[PDB]
């Protein structure tokens, strides 16, 4: 059970064909994470989580309601 | 006003538990301290190393040895222990210049984001910025950026002008929209439709050159005033 | 154009200083934490080198993606919108940017890969167009394009009737203007002078850092074993005292550079992420911050260890 990355031979984690957000960055896009029999897995990460916007030359989207957040820095 | 008070207040509360149960929120400040201590330790331990010299302690090289020994030995200590400083010093200067770069950033946020209202997008944190509350922390400052994030969308059909009499009209502030019958000028960042009268619009030229214009009756505030 | 990251290197101190010896590596235990406090130095770089590119490019929650039906009112983006016909989808202008650019020493790969980057700058650039700027302050809001430009004029004080009435003629002033770049990118190898020189300066140091292995430092030879092999432990001490000193002193000279230079990139990286935040995602009011003239919008394009804004 050994994986071959771009970064190097990664022993001890099972490749996964899903793609989730990054957890422990390894290299060349391969991010390991612990998710479950809970075994360290290594999987190509999703840059973001994909979206697509419906653009049409006459159509606009106006927020009807808002929030107020508070974000430490 | 009242709703907003709560959305404020609640948002205040969560911050506490975003802290009280999580120390890693302070990671930055937490590191700056560590890296400091992490230096001194690494610096201190350098006292123990022999740098090739035949003992760690100076006295025991002093005592045991004849000066023409001690001299040549004590150099290795010095030259080593010396060089250990220049490492430790340089690390500071380089590091202490980084802080200086992050101080000059706070002194900016303090000035712009607190004392003013910042127009710089995502300088004050994601979303339109409202105000900021500094809070002191050990060797560092913590800002509470109160930001305005819009929420619930509705699609609309929008057209950039209106031919009324064949002149155009463009909205003075914020877009035209329609929900499918009644065209509405509105302000952009919040949905507050309004019937379109001349105070909302300003004429420019005539139709054709506009691209996407749409018919409508642009209401006339005056005219009913003439019912007499 | 701006640098963003520099090549993440790593140098095992122990091996460089002392290549392949049980002798040599027994002296280096005495000099103490040096080796072990270098590798911590050169990591602090390699960490942030991936923190930079994290901060510049990924400011966006989600990867947006373009609509397959391109109508912007005449503005022709196919130049900058990505290419399915490459293996990695990089819009035309993104590729010119690639071509025009020219002992224990490792080089690590960048966390985000030059393909992934091209997804971000194909998101920003793709959410800039449909969503206006509102995707920076929230979740994107589809808004027609030419009903955006009307809101990037009021930013510069020109009132929007100067768009819809000029709309066409602008599109050409635009659609053309995009064209010139290509030549000016293809004609001029000094367009990239910034990025080009960063990458040099690094590989300029190693080639200097490597030649050090060839130096006497007053010692008899630069082959660390020929001392060891020919000459005896009570002798080879001193002779190897020097090399270990020099070759070490030659690290610090190199390590110090990086920390100094990396802090420079670190400074140019923030300038990006400020543009990329303010310039791209907003409409920047800071005179000549986003380029000469009243600023309308800006289109990021990735480049190797760099970023290229079209203002
Ligand atoms: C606008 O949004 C806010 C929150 O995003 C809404 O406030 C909440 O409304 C629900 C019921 O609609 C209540 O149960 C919650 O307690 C409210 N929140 C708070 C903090 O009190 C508000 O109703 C929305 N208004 C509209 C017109 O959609
Ligand atoms: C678009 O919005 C307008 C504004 O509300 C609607 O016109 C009025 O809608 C209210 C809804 O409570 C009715 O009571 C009024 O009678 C409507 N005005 C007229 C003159 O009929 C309109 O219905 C909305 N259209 C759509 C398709 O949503
Ligand atoms: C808006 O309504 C006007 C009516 O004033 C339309 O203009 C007419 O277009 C037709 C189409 O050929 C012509 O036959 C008429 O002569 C035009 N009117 C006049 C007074 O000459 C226009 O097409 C409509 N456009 C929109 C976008 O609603
Ligand atoms: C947008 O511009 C692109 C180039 O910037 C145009 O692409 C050319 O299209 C013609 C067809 O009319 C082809 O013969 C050329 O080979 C294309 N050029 C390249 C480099 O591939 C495109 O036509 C324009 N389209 C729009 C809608 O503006
Ligand atoms: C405004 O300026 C632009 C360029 O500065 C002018 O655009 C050109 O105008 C000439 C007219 O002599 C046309 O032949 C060209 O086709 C225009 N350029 C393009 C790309 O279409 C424009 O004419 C100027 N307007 C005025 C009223 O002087
Ligand atoms: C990924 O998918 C391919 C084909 O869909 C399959 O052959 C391969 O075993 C999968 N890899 C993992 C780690 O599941
Ligand atoms: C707007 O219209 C699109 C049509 O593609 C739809 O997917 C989207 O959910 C709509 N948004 C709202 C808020 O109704
Ligand atoms: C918008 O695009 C549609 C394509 O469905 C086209 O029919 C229409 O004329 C366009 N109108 C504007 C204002 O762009």
């Amino acid at each position: 059970n050994v994986f071959q990355t771009r970064a190097g031979c990664l022993i001890g984690a099972e490749h996964v064909n899903n793609s989730y957000e990054c957890d422990i960055p390894i290299g060349a896009g391969i991010c390991a994470s612990y998710q479950t029999s809970q075994s360290i897995i290594a999987y190509t990460m999703s840059l973001g989580a994909e979206n697509s916007v419906a653009y049409s030359n006459n159509s606009i989207a106006i927020p009807t309601n808002f929030t107020i957040s508070v974000t430490t820095e | 006003q009242k709703l907003i008070a709560n959305q404020f207040n609640s948002a205040i509360g969560k911050i506490q538990d975003s802290l009280s149960s999580t120390a890693s929120a302070l990671g930055k400040l937490q590191d700056v301290v560590n890296q400091n201590a992490q230096a001194l330790n690494t610096l201190v331990k350098q006292l123990s190393s022999n740098f090739g010299a035949i003992s760690s302690v100076l006295n025991d090289i002093l005592s045991r040895l004849d000066p023409p020994e001690a001299e040549v030995q004590i150099d290795r200590l010095i030259t080593g222990r010396l060089q250990s400083l220049q490492t430790y010093v340089t690390q500071q200067l380089i590091r202490a210049a980084e802080i200086r770069a992050s101080a000059n950033l706070a002194a900016t946020k303090m000035s712009e984001c607190v004392l003013g209202q910042s127009k710089r997008v995502d300088f004050c944190g994601k979303g339109y910025h409202l105000m900021s509350f500094p809070q002191s922390a050990p060797h560092g400052v913590v800002f509470l950026h109160v930001t305005y994030v819009p929420a619930q969308e509705k699609n609309f059909t929008t057209a950039p002008a209106i031919c009324h009499d064949g002149k155009a009209h463009f909205p003075r502030e914020g877009v035209f929209v329609s929900n499918g019958t009644h065209w509405f000028v509105t302000q952009r960042n919040f949905y507050e439709p309004q019937i379109i009268t001349t105070d909302n619009t300003f004429v420019s030229g005539n139709c054709d050159v506009v691209i996407g214009i749409v018919n409508n009756t642009v209401y006339d505030p005056l005219q009913p005033e003439l019912d007499s | 154009i701006l640098p963003v990251s520099m090549t993440k290197t790593s140098v095992d101190c122990t091996m460089y200083i002392c290549g392949d010896s049980t002798e040599c590596s027994n002296l280096l235990l005495q000099y103490g934490s040096f080796c072990t406090q270098l590798n911590r130095a050169l990591t602090g770089i390699a960490v942030e080198q991936d923190k930079n590119t994290q901060e510049v490019f990924a400011q966006v929650k989600q990867i947006y993606k373009t609509p397959p039906i391109k109508d912007f009112g005449g503005f022709n983006f196919s130049q900058i919108l990505p290419d399915p016909s490459k293996p990695s989808k990089r819009s035309f202008i993104e590729d010119l940017l690639f071509n025009k650019v020219t002992n224990g020493l490792t080089v690590l790969p960048p966390l985000l890969t030059d393909e992934m980057i091209a997804q971000y700058t194909s998101a920003l650039l793709a959410g800039t167009i449909t969503s206006g700027w509102t995707f920076g302050a929230g979740a994107a809001l589809q808004i027609p394009f030419a009903m955006q430009m009307a809101y990037r004029f009021n930013g510069i004080g020109v009132t929007q009737n100067v768009l819809y009435e000029n709309q066409k003629l602008i599109a050409n002033q635009f659609n053309s203007a995009i064209g010139k770049i290509q030549d000016s990118l293809s004609s001029t190898a000094s367009a990239l002078g910034k990025l080009q020189d960063v990458v040099n300066q690094n590989a300029q140091a190693l080639n200097t850092l490597v030649k050090q292995l060839s130096s006497n430092f007053g010692a008899i030879s630069s082959v660390l074993n020929d001392i060891l092999s020919r000459l005896d432990p009570p002798e080879a001490e001193v002779q190897i005292d020097r090399l270990i000193t020099g070759r070490l002193q030659s690290l610090q000279t190199y390590v110090t550079q990086q920390l100094i230079r990396a802090a420079e990139i670190r400074a140019s990286a923030n300038l990006a992420a400020t543009k990329m935040s303010e310039c791209v995602l907003g409409q920047s009011k800071r005179v000549d911050f986003c380029g000469k003239g009243y600023h309308l919008m800006s289109f990021p394009q990735s480049a190797p260890h760099g970023v290229v804004f079209l203002h």
